[PDB]
């Protein structure tokens, strides 16, 4: 029927998606190692009635043809992969990561996922596992009689015993780097998996080839700026109201045509 | 009758009879979009072409 | 039989005006969008000679003749992203479609594909082909098109590419396609590529994205005006129908 | 305005653009007879109170 | 209808007023910022009955019929007053007290003029501003500097270890304009001269009506915070009134059409 | 989605960064060999309706 109705419907849907993204950002503001995401919009095709640049007359051309819009659509969403704030928990088994990189975990089905939330526990078998049970890929195994666990800046993990003074090396907590961090596919429980967009992961020791270091006892906080989120909420509410008013006006004129 | 039609072989024709211009009846590219000027000039744009 | 078609043209013109208003209101958040306004003009006038000053010209409807984009400067929004770029002044980034042709855009929102190149959100790559290397500790784009990436263990940052931009002598004539892309037409002049800040080119701001130049109050007032015009113009059809029925009754 | 036929037509509507040569034309391709030429690489165009 | 086209101009004028108010309030902490105020103007008038027309053989109309068209924001101006000084205890911060602008060489080759004084030195020792642009007289500081002294004269002197008196490295001139309100205000806190602004006049500080230089101080923005709140109240109420006018016209047309 | 809203948003962001540097200076007041910080702001681009 009337094209403006569908155009305004597309606008309403875009505003709804924007509000969904804002609400998702606000919901997990306390999640460790969470990256805020922003949606990007674009317009749909255009119906061209008169072709621009066509011969208006002899030795003259149309300065600009007649093109009518069709609507908008969200094209993609991008995560701001920046450094979050560190908060101290005094726990010896939580490590924050400074710079770039992701810890590698092995999902139970056999695949590999890449995470950034550093807050680990030790299972009954002594292995180092994430909060959720997935074991870290380099397979750190902590012995039973453990007094204190030290994880250095360069990612070498050692544990102290009671008898011998020298701590014993237990493993290397190296981390992976990607060509395009934004292209990683995101799933639940703070996990990312490699896609075609992000290049092949390359493992490296922390502090080399542009990979960040490890701070033991700190957790990285989400990089969410609530002051921006509230203003965006106001903007999306007003835009939704405007589009609803456009729908109402189109309905009114259609009704008036009907009453004819 | 300004209801101009274009055939499968680019033959401009009003209902029944072909349209003529300079010379014989005018023929356009096979499937180009047609724009009519304000003085009678016919612009043809082959689809997909810039 | 007489005013029905004139009123039909009037209703169609108001409908097209409403369509462009709704399209402007729809993408109020699209980055780099430029608002459009449609312009109308009346059709041919028929003349009735006087027997034997003369006059008596009876008009007909109106038709939309063109729509123009207000190529003005929009406000800048901050994203903190290190790859978003905003234009200061005039100019378009040059991007290459996968077909082989070239398009131009104002939307600065760039990402990196698996090969390290610089692309827009949608896969199209910037024509000068900036090739960001791996292990890029940080990437900075200054006032000019120089893109510099700092690497660990390196004092002086290594310049990795230059980001030129194109300008036209008539940007209103650029044909518009989806996803914020323009293709040059015959009305638009031949593109001229230059470094930013020279020969009328703008500057590049890193971390900021250009907003859309849409005035909501103007759109609301235009909406009221177009609705009232449509409602009034329906009365011509109604009255013509009634009088024609009264004529044909006898 | 200079018509294609060569005759001059006079108008009241103000809505102007520029073609591929920079010449000032109306929306539709017709040229304003004084033929104001706007060069490229122009930062801003000003039309004052007078005809300058 | 005419009333809609008048109220639309009213709404646009109020919107521009709110925009300049918000711009003034945003960079309240930008050093060397000058507040901006907008001046409006009524549009043309439609004269139905010409005032002064002969009403009869003797009497004439006292005041004819004229109808307004709306309002138009004619211009905006910047108040070049003197903002308060704030102390920073930094040796390279200069605050100008009076009138004048430091001249800066832009990369393209042109020249800009600015008032915000907060300088650093690049790797070559040249004196540059925050942003990389260099001061035009090209003050160069040697590598063996111990302190930087910028007297009210404008002469930059630097001291070296094992020396009796400091060595002068240059003079920091400043330029004044006939009309600084007419300077085109580009971004990055810079002004460039135009036709309305006079030709720049370069001189040493403290002479020919030029200002003085204080070292270690920064010139704060002259934005009056108290005035902005009442301006906002007025702008909001005016916008609401014009909105009510639009609503009344809409109701009137809606009643008319269903006749 | 009006210009004043974006201007106010930028002002809020600037004030937030100022508060951030203030809190950072206060946090490590007892750190040996530490130097304070001060942020410097500049205004963004100006859009010209009528050319000066």
């Amino acid at each position: 029927m009337i094209s403006s109705l569908w155009i305004a419907k597309t606008g309403l849907d875009a505003q709804q998606t924007n509000m969904d993204v804002i609400a998702n950002n606000l919901a997990n503001v306390s999640t460790n190692g969470f990256k805020r995401q922003r949606a990007v919009f674009e317009d749909l095709l255009y119906q061209t009635i008169r072709q621009p640049g066509a011969q208006s007359s002899e030795q003259t051309t149309l300065p600009s043809g007649l093109q009518i819009g069709t609507g908008v659509r969200p094209v993609a969403t991008e995560r701001l992969h920046s450094q979050g704030n560190l908060s101290q928990t005094n726990n010896s088994k939580d490590v924050a990561i400074k710079g770039q990189g992701f810890f590698q975990v092995m999902l139970p089905d056999g695949t590999s996922a890449y995470t950034r939330d550093g807050s680990f526990q030790v299972d009954q078998n002594g292995q180092l596992v994430t909060a959720g049970g997935f074991q870290v890929q380099p397979a750190i195994t902590i012995p039973a009689n453990a007094l204190s666990i030290t994880i250095g800046r360069d990612g070498v993990v050692s544990v102290t015993q009671q008898g011998q003074a020298a701590p014993v090396q237990v493993g290397q907590l190296n981390l992976t780097t990607f060509m395009n961090d934004t292209g990683l596919e995101s799933i639940g429980e703070n996990l990312y998996i490699e896609t075609q967009s992000s290049g092949a992961p390359n493992e490296s020791t922390p502090g080399l080839n542009g990979a960040g270091l490890l701070y033991q006892g700190y957790v990285e906080t989400s990089n969410v700026n609530v002051a921006e989120e509230l203003v965006n909420m106001i903007q999306v509410q007003r835009a939704y109201e405007i589009n609803s008013k456009a729908v109402s006006t189109t309905d009114q004129m259609l009704q008036k045509l009907t009453q004819l | 009758n300004g209801n101009i039609q274009v055939g499968p072989t680019g033959q401009l024709t009003i209902q029944g009879h072909p349209v003529i211009g300079e010379g014989g009846p005018i023929t356009v590219p096979e499937g180009s979009e047609i724009t009519i000027a304000a003085d009678g000039t016919i612009s043809a744009l082959n689809p997909g072409d810039p």
